[PDB]
Order: structure tokens, then C-alpha cells, then sequence
DNA sequence: AGCAGCTGCACCTTCACGGCGGGCTTGAT
């Protein structure tokens, strides 16, 4: 509703490769771009696509070896 | 007798995902530390051309006509600046054993069924059928749009007998054609060990390269994925190509439908060319279906009259009855 | 009644096809009147011979996962099923649905008999593992830990024996060896406090127990009224439905020397807690309470608040 | 005299139904048809089929779908302890389920027909009036007709269970055991899910899309029930389990009840 | 006299679920570090190549649907394309105690099924049905589909007695057979450690690994789960694989199927190999059930006959019924 | 979000090329600037931009052959 | 020729029955 929703999912079409979707005022502002073959390249995408599209506020969710690379203070705002 | 309620078959000729890699010709013989063919992503800026509507016809849309730039995201892949060679490989299985279903509910068809792949057997081998297969290896068919434009085409085969190589053959993929099935020295080299292991008595593994000169830094055709999902605009992408982690591929299902292009008889004309081996012998790219249920020319009444009544269809079909079978799926009431 | 005077601690066991359906309406982890059932057989057999009484378990449940589906375009999920053999001519048989998952669990056991001395203090906790790797915890066999990096070792802890600074050293090494997990145990006051606060001027039972499961995304503002943990409904026993009939009278019994009475499923609350919140490892143990004229074979763990 | 038209009306479109379900013409099939229908041959029919027992507390085919045992009809007594609960003992007035053969089914949906009372007319002890209105002809028929009719509502049987039922041991607090053996029971809180998930859902729940800025919210709400699980127990007829098992198809909507993951 | 009303044998030789690995030959030796395979999820494009329904249709949209495409979406599990070996590992307990019961109404059945177990283990001991399922554990049949096309495969036996391993065999599975049961030195010790386990002496836990070499990139086989409702189209999947911990694995009553299959003794055609141990000893895939109750050869009059009259049966027939009692099940009357 | 946040990803129009963003309490002071063309010089850039703007704490994210050039204790501080 | 036992066949009920989401639990060495 307020903020930007980041969502990064492993692909199954291939496993160890990921991809991040950004939703914006209830529509899909950026879908299926591509975010490396490792959960840090991963997080880093993620954490790019919310600092761009975040605005004021924003919350990342997605797999578990992804967010195991950011803190748990840094996942929302 | 009657047709079995389940009834299913397994899969001979197995292949595995043709991977790409990219690197300089004349370099053929140490062709195993290339860099792959990495998938690339980019945005263009089109015009709209699509066919307007017929609610399209006011200002506010010819206005779309005049001035829309399209802005759309693409997939793309490419060999490099200075590299002219599309290595494509992968590796076949043939298995053997085609007649015997892996699932069934009678007994009685199941000894019809086995009584007539076993005369079929003792009349004639598999000679025109691994002709045919080991013939669409031959001749590079796999590549599907990189093989329209290419200079030359080579294709290198092995047979893996204990880890390592026990055989070799090297062929020229532009000389065979894609319309006639002919004889030489080596194709029916490869045919009968193709054909051995398609009956059973051996083990047949094979690795298969080829090689393709496009030119330096041109575009090379991936496979495309089948998104299943729901139409959107704006937010998607509408053009996907397959990777296998991080090094551009081809699916297994098209290196598996181009070496099974041996279907040139059909009651439409047969001097265009080889079809696919489907029942009721399907196109749909082209949009027409040959061998149609109107005829008795399919596969399923062809069996029906083979198997319970004892008509045996001509010679050519019969061909295309047991390959049929060697290709697998569900064929029951 | 009982009160243990000493603590068995068997390691993380695993299961490999549990019992999922547990209940006519409920689904999920197993009922604890199986591992009741378990601990009064562990005590058939071995604890006859060694003078030792076993009674009371605490479920922990490490890690727990079921093989489910989600089919399209619905937000139900179905079970996964098993192929069973023909029945005869053919003909394939008529399917009956049952539900299995994975289980890895630990659960800690009070020893209270007399028959512990001071030469068996190790040999005891081994010769119960020993007996309990052969056995089945709620129809799905237990895995046997073959070769693998690291074992895990039983503990035979006293809760009496040593000094009361001494007694929250052993129960911190005892909490520390399972804290990753949780707890099952049973929260009937709440449900029955809650009983009197619904009850506003109309009249309702069981709806009771449909209000603390769901989830009340309604408001008038929109509002979520939360509730405290995770609160999960389970089968507490059984409700006598016919007289109790003598031993040989019910045609087709299970066996000839028992009577027979027919039953029906019961149905109360519980709560997953986790281990260091409790502050008490006496507590947690399940047991069970008959009353055999009047039916009501219940189970619950006493002692708790 | 007074309801016989009804039940008249009932057999020609049962009569009807049979006609436009087969619809031969050969032979003088329908000739056969009406040779027991339009003459009360099909109320002898009705008298003779027995096998339905009306029992709701126990009902052993979700067990097995071919486990022959005891079918009760008894409310267990409240319990004495606080907390737990369970058979809606209550309120909520319940539904009664019927046993037996299938073939013989559609003689309870005679049974059931909502003139001057469905249940009532399921169980015509307490009337008179209707007891000779049901036949013209003499008076030991429908004596014998209303005691077939009463009959096979409500039979007793014989105490027994079978080697795929379920029979366990509880162990007593002095010494011995007890055989406790369970059953299923036919409780509908399929209805009150039906009702909170598609009655009334939608007013409150476009109320709550469309008028979240908005102060007109309604005196209502929903409710979601997540992680429902449907368990089917007649494979593709249903109506070999029981009745009850035929109004709601399959479809046991089992309640989640799992443990929490720890990270 | 009369026989029991309930009558329950509870599963000795109970398997765990066989995990899938992937590696390279020539070090199946420290196969312990060892990457597992991973269940895909693909979406593919084909025909229609079912009969058709041609009942209270139209023609022409028969014509449509077979002029046009069909998109489907399944699962895959696939090898690496740099390892060509398949690890798959299990364990397995021998409990022992054979002829108890875990349920039986009359105590004189009781006591005259124990008498005649005790015969029987007193003339012929479990020195045949061990034998046989150490030959089931030797050849790797429970590969079911990945044993077609395997090049080599390899079995390694562990007994593990308290915390370390006390023996260790070590079988060439290609060499010994899939249809006759003969005579070794190291399969004999196996068999008698199997049998001082089914005698309640011991609770033998073994440890199974079997190395199957398949080929660079190929398909392996994992277990299929029975969903019966796949909700609705446009975005059903119509193949899901089995797997635990995110690594695909074979179901353990699938591999239990595999080591029972010891039955030769079954009246007609007994060349064809053995079947599974079942009471009107059936085959799924065959649809046909053999040892019928109209030739009194099934385990129910057997039984009955052996206990109730005492009419002692071949002593062929006494290994299938004392192998049904292994086995487990529920009868009664 | 109170630490520093510096973000190496890789741009998939050129592949072999990185880029690298820093947070910096809430508003993003460096968007989008040229890293190098190696995994080596974007880890060099991305602890130059850490050791800068990230004076209380910071945390470093992206890939594995970036980030295996920085030891495991100086990557978040 | 007259009961026990096995096999084949007729009888019966009911339309899937919505998606923008929705919860509560996680330690100390």
C-alpha cells in the first residue's frame, strides 16, 4: 500500500539463478529482471532496485539464502 | 481382442541440452576451454506496427500512430567481437527394446502387441529408421535458425565406450541436404551401430559437436522460453532465452523433434519434404495437420487394423507404426 | 500423582512417514496420545526387567514437513497418495486417502522407580536407546543414524541430586540441547476463559474453538485482533459412546481378555512454546486420565499453571 | 386423501425421470416401467427394501469403504472437565445421516418429502390421519406398509467391528486395559465454512476493497481459513459411504494445526 | 479349529527413502561430498497426439484442435554436465522375530501358528528366503529406470554394529543376474548375517550405496507422486516429482518392492522371472494376477490348509507363505 | 536504515562490468558510477566507498567473486 | 436330483463450490 514491495525469487527453470520483481502504487513497476546466479549478487540487486524505486519507504521479501546476507535492520523502512 | 484402457510406452533416443559456446574457427581441434555465449539484456526504441483496431480510428490513437516510440526489453545473445564459431554440443542415448509397453491392463494385447513388433523385427530390422535418425544427425539439423545464414557447418561424433572415445566420425553438414536420404561409406557406419544399439545387443553413447561460422559478433538463437502465465504490458519482458547457468542453451525437446524429421510419406505431396513423427501428423507452425482422421492414414486406426484385425498396412507405413513406438507416449482407450 | 526423580534424554530422532491426519478435523502433526502409547510400550518392554517405571514425555519437534500439493487455481491444498497392489483380475482398487509427513523430534522422559542405584547410571539410558531404535513413534519407523559425521549420546540427568545452584546448571545443560525447537503443550483454561467471554447473551460450544484459529482480518476501522502464540486445535482424547461390554461378547475384537467400548474423538487447545520460557523441565510431561466407568480417556499436561 | 396427491405426483415424476433418464422404445419398455409405477407396486417395492439405519454418531465406511460392522445412533453425555469439547452438544440442532445400500437411497428421499413435516413424515408414529390416507384398499396394508416404514429408520443389530476398523489399548491407572474402539462422526461444520467463506464474503469484502479511506464500513466482516486440506472419502460415488456423504462431495476440509518453523 | 477374526504380521526389512547424488566415476570412494541433483520445472510446446472423442461433437473444432498447438508445464530432474555418476543411498534394519504376530483373536490359532513356524524354522531355516533377498540387495534393482541404460553399476554393503563399520561387501550388480539366484562366497555370508538377524538374535543395520554410471548431462529417474486433482487448466502441471530436503529421492515402499521380488515359484510360466510377494501375487504393470484362488495356490487356502488340517504344502510353497508372513499384512475372518 | 549500505552489482547490457551504489542514511549519495571491469577493482572501489560515507558502520554486499577478495571480518563492521 | 458356492448385472446421488493480501512463534556460546 505505502511502500515498494522487492521480491526476489530463485528461478525453477534453473536452480541457483534468481530474479526481482518491483511493485509500486499497486501495479508492477519493474517484472522479471534478472538478478545474478548467487544469493549475494542477489541481495545486492534487490537492495539497489530499493534504494532506486524505494522512495520514501520500502520492504524486501524473497528467499532465505538471499536475505541471509542482509542484516534484519535493513530490510524494511 | 480389444485395445487396452492403459497402455504406454518409453522413450528411445534421449538426448540432453545442446550447450553453446563461442571462440575462433581453425582452433577446432582445442575446442574445450571457449568461453560460453552469455545471455544479454537490452531496451530498444520501436514505433508502433501493429494493425490498428477498429475503435482505433480517432485522434487520440492516430496520435499513437504519429508519435509512440515503443521502448520494449529484450533478450539477446552474441558471440564475441572477434570470434566467428558457434560450438554446439551434447550428448544421445539409445536405448533398445522399443516394442515392450512399460504399463498395460491385458494380457492378450500385450502378447498381440509383442507378436507383431516381434515379426515386424524377424521381417526387417531398423535399418531405415537408424538410417534416417543417424541421417538427420549427418547433417547438422539441430541448429534450427543458425544453420540459414552459416558459411560452413561441421559436425564431430563420438562413441564413449569406458569413458573415452572408441570411434570418430566427421562429417560436412552443407553437403547433406535436408530433402533426400542418400548412401556412403561412414553414414552407414554409424547406421548399423545405431540400429545395434536400437535392438538391444549393445550400449550406445554418443557425444555429438558441431560447428557453426556465423560471423564475428553476430547474433546466435538460443531456445526461447514458454512463459505460462497471464498477458500484461508494461512490466514485462515477452522475450526469455534459456541458460543453463550462465551459458546460453537449447531445450532437449528440440534437439530431440529435429533428428525426428524422418516422415516423408503422407497421402498429401511427399516430394516437398520430411515432417515430424506425431499422430495424425501435425504442423502447427504452418497451421495444417497432414495424415487426418477424414483418411485412414494415422496412427491409431493403422495399429487397430494391424494389431486385432490383421491388416497389415504397406511397408512404408509400418515404418512409421514403429517409429511411432520407439518415440513413446500414451496410446490407449 | 507421579513426580520424576530423574530425566532420560533421548537425541533428535527422526521419522520418515508419520501419520498426518490426526483427527476427523484436523491435520498436521500427530496426536500425543501416540507418543503416550509409545512411552507406556517402551515401559512393556524393558522397564519391567530393570525396575524402573517410565511416565510422562515432552514433544519438542525440531523440524516437521508434510507432502501436500496446492492445486490450480485454489487455495486448498490435497494429499499425496500411495499406489496400493490390484485386486483381483485386473481391476485396479478403490483408493483410500491417508496423509504422511517427516518428523524430526527429541523428547525427554521421567525415570521415578526405585530401581536406579548408584553402579547403573549410564548403562540404563543406554540399554532404553538401545530398545528404542527397533520401534515406531506414530507408524513411521525411525531412522537409525548410519554413518554419518557426528553421533549424539542419550543423558540420564538427576533432577534431586546436587546443589540448587548445581540444580539450574543441569537444568541450563538440558535447555541448551534442545532450545532450537519448541513445545506442545495444552492451554484448556484459556479455552475455557474464553468460553465465558464470548458468551455474550447467545449461546455457542465449538465456534469457540473455530474463533481462535482463524484469522479476524475484519474491523470496524481495517483491524487484525491478534492472539497471544501460535494456538492450534488438537485431539485430547476420546468420549465413551456405548456401554463397556464384557471381554468375549464384541464379534471380531482385537483380542479376547480386554473390554470393549466405542469411543469418539474429543477436541481441545494448545500452544507451540519454546524451551527457555518455562523455567521449569518437571513440567511439560504429558500423562494420561481414564475415570473407566463414565468414559473420557483424556490426556493432558498437568502441573502447568 | 388429504397428502396423497403429493406422494402421487412424487412417484409419476420419479416415473417421469425413469422414462426420460432410459428412453427406450423397444419392447414396451416404458410400458414395463409404467406396469410398476403408475400402480402401487413401487410402495410394495418400498416397504420391502431394507438397510437404512439413520445413524449420525457413528458411520464406519470413512474408515474403509468395505468394513461391514455396528453403525450406532446415541449422543455421547457432556463431559465433566473444563476446556475441551466436542460433538456440538449444545445447540445448533443437528442432521440425522442414513446407512445402508445405495439402491435403496431414493426410498429415504421418499421419506423426506416437506409436506406437513419431512422428518415427520420420516418418522409417522405421532399422525393418524395420514397413517390411512397413505392407501385406499384396506387397512392391513398400511398397518404393515407404516410398520416397514417406522422399521427401518430406527433397528438395533447385533454389537460387532471388523479387522480393518480400529481398535487400540489405554492403559488404566491400577492394571488392565480397555479396547476403545473410535468412529467417525458425521458432525456438519461444513456449513458454517460454506457460510463464512461464500454467503456473505462478498458484501463486507467489497466493502473492505472499495472503502478503506472511506467511514462507511459495514456491521460484518469474513473470514479467510487459511491452509485448508480436502480429504475425499467415496472415490467418484459418494453415495456408497452414506448420505450425508453425498450432500457435500468428499470434501472433509481438515483445520491446520502445525508446529512453527524456527528460521 | 475355526481361524481367527483378526490377524495382523507387522514389516520386517524396512527400507528409508533412497537419496539421489551426483559425482564423477573413479572417485565413488570419497563419495561423501558429493552434490545432490535438484528437481526442474519445465514448460514445453507439442501437439495433440491422443485419440480423439468424436461422440455429440462438431467436426471442425475437431479440425481446430488439431491444427494447433498444446502447452504443458512439467518437472525434470537432470545429471550436471560434468558428472556422469549416480550415487543413490539407503539403510536398512532386519528386526527379527518372524512368525509372532502382532494381532491374533484365538489362542489356539495363536499356538498352533506358533508350533508350526517353530517346525518349520527348525527343519528349514531362514537359509532360503535370506539368500534370495541378498541376491535382491546384490543386483541394484531398486534403480527401476535407471538401470536400463547404465553403463557399470557398483554396490557397497556396510554392517554397522555399534558406531563403526564391522564388514564391508562389495558386488559388481551387472554381472549378477536379474532372473537366477546362484551360489557365491561373500553373497553367502550376507545372507547368513541376514538370517542370524531374522532369527531375533539381532537387529542387523545395513547400509546400502549404489553408483550407476549413466552419462554426462542425462536424465535421472526420482519417484512420481499420485495427485488426483490437478485443479484447473491454464496453469496445471501434470508430473510431480518426489523429493526431501530439497534433493530428489526414490519413495521407500518402492525400493521395499524392489528386494521382494523373490517369487519363482508361481504355477505358469515360471521363466519369466520372479514376481513380488503378494497374496493372488499381482503385478501392476502386467494387469494380470497370477497364483488365483481357483488353483489352490494363493497364501489364504495355503495357510489354511497348513494350520487348520495340517496338510503340509511343497516346501516351495512353505518359503512363499513364511516370505507373505515376513512381508506383513492384514487378514482375517 | 542506519549504517551504510554499498551495493556492487553487475550490468547485464555489458557483461564483465560492475556498478556500485551507496545508501547513506536514507538518501542515495552515489548512483549508478563506474566500478571496474573485474571482479578485483570493484572490490577495491566498493571498500574505498565503505572506508568514506561509512564512518560509525557500514555493510558491504554483492557478488562471490567480488566479495572473495575481501576477508570475512571486514565486510560488515 | 438338492444345498453350497461362484459370477454377472441392475440400482443409486449429485454442476467447481470466490481472490489484491489476511496470524501467531526464533537462543546463547
Amino acid at each position: 500500500s505505502r511502500p515498494t514491495v522487492v521480491t526476489v525469487t530463485e528461478t525453477p527453470r534453473n536452480p541457483g539463478s534468481y530474479e526481482v520483481n518491483v511493485e509500486r502504487d499497486g501495479k508492477m513497476v519493474v517484472g522479471r529482471a534478472r538478478a545474478g546466479s548467487d544469493p549475494g549478487a542477489a541481495a545486492a540487486k534487490a537492495m539497489q532496485m530499493a534504494m532506486e524505486w524505494g522512495s520514501p519507504n520500502y520492504v524486501i521479501l524473497g528467499s532465505n539464502k538471499v536475505l541471509a546476507f542482509i542484516p534484519e535492520q535493513l530490510r524494511v523502512k | 481382442l480389444s485395445t487396452a484402457s492403459v497402455l504406454a510406452f518409453e522413450r528411445k533416443l534421449d538426448p540432453s541440452d545442446a550447450l553453446m559456446s563461442a571462440g575462433a574457427w581453425a582452433q577446432r581441434d582445442a575446442s574445450q576451454e571457449w568461453p560460453a555465449v552469455t545471455v544479454r539484456e537490452k531496451s530498444v526504441r520501436g514505433t508502433i506496427s501493429n494493425r490498428l483496431k477498429t475503435k482505433d480510428r480517432d485522434p487520440a490513437k492516430l496520435d499513437a500512430s504519429i508519435q509512440s516510440p515503443n521502448l520494449q526489453t529484450v533478450d539477446v545473445a552474441n558471440l564475441p567481437s572477434d570470434a566467428d564459431t558457434l560450438k554446439v554440443r551434447f550428448t544421445l542415448r539409445v536405448l533398445g527394446g522399443a516394442g515392450t509397453p512399460s504399463a498395460c491392463n491385458d494380457a492378450a494385447y500385450r502378447d498381440k502387441l509383442l507378436q507383431t513388433v516381434a515379426t515386424y523385427v524377424n521381417e526387417q530390422g531398423f535399418a531405415e529408421l537408424a538410417r534416417r535418425y543417424a541421417h538427420n544427425l549427418a547433417n547438422a539439423r539441430f541448429l534450427w535458425r543458425n544453420r540459414v545464414g552459416a558459411e560452413a557447418v561441421e559436425v564431430r561424433i563420438n562413441h564413449i565406450r569406458q569413458g573415452e572415445v572408441a570411434r570418430t566420425w566427421r562429417f560436412d553438414a552443407l553437403a547433406i541436404g535436408l530433402r533426400d536420404f542418400k548412401a556412403d561409406a561412414e553414414l552407414d557406419a554409424l547406421a548399423e551401430l545405431i540400429a545395434s544399439g536400437l535392438s538391444g545387443s549393445g550400449h550406445v553413447l554418443l557425444e555429438v559437436v558441431a560447428f557453426a561460422r556465423i560471423g564475428d559478433g553476430q547474433e546466435v538463437f538460443p531456445s526461447q522460453e514458454l512463459i505460462l502465465d497471464k498477458g500484461d504490458k508494461k512490466g514485462q519482458k515477452s522475450k526469455t532465452l534459456y541458460s543453463v547457468r550462465d551459458a546460453a542453451a537449447i531445450h532437449s525437446q528440440k534437439i530431440g523433434n529435429a533428428l525426428r524429421t524422418i516422415d516423408t510419406w503422407y497421402p498429401d505431396e511427399d516430394g516437398l519434404g520430411p515432417i515430424a513423427v506425431e499422430p495424425y501428423g501435425s504442423v502447427t507452425s504452418q497451421g495444417k495437420a497432414y495424415r487426418q482422421p477424414k483418411q485412414k492414414l494415422d496412427f491409431y486406426t493403422l495399429l487397430d487394423n494391424w494389431v486385432l484385425r490383421d491388416e497389415a498396412p504397406a511397408v512404408e507405413q509400418q515404418h512409421y507404426v514403429i517409429a511411432n513406438l520407439i518415440r513413446g507416449g500414451v496410446f490407449g482407450e | 500423582v507421579t513426580d520424576p526423580e530423574a530425566l532420560l534424554l533421548l537425541p533428535r530422532l527422526s521419522i520418515q512417514n508419520a501419520n498426518a491426519i490426526s483427527s476427523p478435523l484436523t491435520w498436521g502433526f500427530p496426536s500425543p496420545g501416540a507418543f503416550t502409547g509409545f512411552v507406556h510400550a517402551l515401559q512393556r518392554r524393558v522397564g519391567i526387567s530393570l525396575d524402573i517405571e517410565l511416565d510422562g514425555v515432552g514433544i519438542v519437534c525440531h523440524r516437521f514437513e508434510a507432502q501436500i500439493s496446492q492445486p490450480a487455481g485454489k487455495r486448498t491444498k490435497v494429499f499425496n497418495l500411495t499406489r496400493n497392489p490390484l485386486n483381483r483380475d485386473g481391476s485396479t482398487a478403490a483408493i483410500v486417502e491417508e496423509g504422511r509427513a517427516h518428523l524430526e523430534v527429541s523428547l525427554l522422559l521421567g525415570v521415578h522407580g526405585d530401581g536406579l542405584d548408584d553402579h547403573p547410571a549410564q548403562e540404563i539410558a543406554r540399554q532404553v536407546q538401545e530398545q528404542a531404535g527397533a520401534m515406531r513413534l506414530a507408524g513411521g519407523s525411525i531412522l537409525p543414524w548410519c554413518n554419518e559425521r557426528f553421533p549424539a549420546p542419550n543423558a540420564e540427568l538427576l533432577m534431586l541430586g546436587g546443589s540448587d545452584e548445581q540444580r539450574r546448571k543441569n537444568q541450563r545443560r538440558l535447555t541448551r540441547r534442545l532450545l532450537p525447537g519448541f513445545a506442545l503443550v495444552s492451554r484448556e483454561a484459556l479455552l475455557q476463559q474464553h468460553l465465558e467471554t464470548l458468551r455474550t447473551t447467545l449461546p455457542e460450544a465449538t465456534t469457540l474453538d473455530a474463533l481462535l484459529d482463524l484469522c479476524r482480518i475484519n474491523f470496524e476501522p481495517w483491524q487484525v485482533r491478534d492472539k497471544p502464540g501460535w494456538l492450534v486445535p488438537i485431539p485430547a482424547g476420546y468420549n465413551a459412546l456405548s456401554p463397556l461390554y464384557l471381554p468375549g461378547e464384541v464379534r471380531n475384537a482385537r483380542d479376547r481378555e480386554t473390554p470393549l467400548r466405542f469411543v469418539e474423538n474429543l477436541f481441545g487447545l494448545g500452544e507451540w512454546l519454546s524451551p527457555h520460557r518455562v523455567a521449569a523441565l518437571s513440567d511439560l510431561l504429558w500423562y494420561h486420565h481414564a475415570e473407566p466407568d463414565k468414559g473420557l480417556y483424556r490426556w493432558s499436561t498437568p502441573r502447568f499453571v | 386423501q388429504e397428502l396423497r396427491q403429493f406422494i402421487e405426483s412424487f412417484i409419476q415424476e420419479r416415473l417421469q425421470g425413469k422414462l426420460d433418464k432410459l428412453h427406450p422404445d423397444e419392447d414396451d419398455k416404458r410400458q414395463t416401467l409404467l406396469a410398476t409405477h403408475r400402480r402401487e407396486a413401487w410402495l410394495a417395492d418400498a416397504a420391502r427394501r431394507v438397510g437404512q439405519l439413520q445413524l449420525v454418531t457413528h458411520t464406519l465406511k470413512p474408515i474403509h469403504p468395505d468394513a461391514r460392522g455396528s453403525n450406532l445412533h446415541s449422543l455421547p453425555q457432556a463431559p465433566g472437565q473444563p476446556g475441551l469439547a466436542g460433538s456440538h452438544e449444545l445447540g445448533d440442532r443437528l442432521v440425522s445421516d442414513v446407512v445402508g445400500n445405495a439402491a435403496a437411497l431414493d426410498v429415504f428421499k421418499f421419506l423426506s418429502l416437506q409436506y406437513q413435516g419431512k422428518n415427520l413424515l420420516n418418522w409417522l408414529t405421532e399422525d393418524s390421519a395420514e397413517a390411512v390416507q397413505a392407501l385406499s384398499d384396506n387397512a392391513e396394508q398400511a398397518r404393515e406398509w407404516r410398520q416397514a416404514f417406522i422399521g427401518i429408520t430406527a433397528v438395533k443389530g447385533a454389537p460387532a467391528s471388523h479387522s480393518l476398523a480400529k481398535q487400540l489399548y489405554f492403559p488404566l491407572p491400577g492394571s488392565g486395559y480397555h479396547l476403545l474402539a473410535p468412529l467417525f462422526p458425521t458432525s456438519l461444520v461444513h456449513h458454517v465454512h460454506a457460510l463464512l467463506r461464500e454467503a456473505r464474503f462478498g458484501d463486507a469484502a467489497k466493502a473492505a476493497r472499495e472503502a478503506r479511506s472511506r467511514q462507511e464500513s459495514w456491521p460484518h466482516g469474513f473470514s479467510e481459513y487459511p491452509n485448508l486440506a480436502i480429504q475425499k472419502f467415496g472415490g467418484t460415488k459418494p453415495q456408497n459411504i452414506s448420505q450425508l456423504n453425498s450432500e457435500r462431495y468428499g470434501e472433509n476440509w481438515l483445520l491446520p494445526s502445525l508446529p512453527p518453523h524456527w528460521q
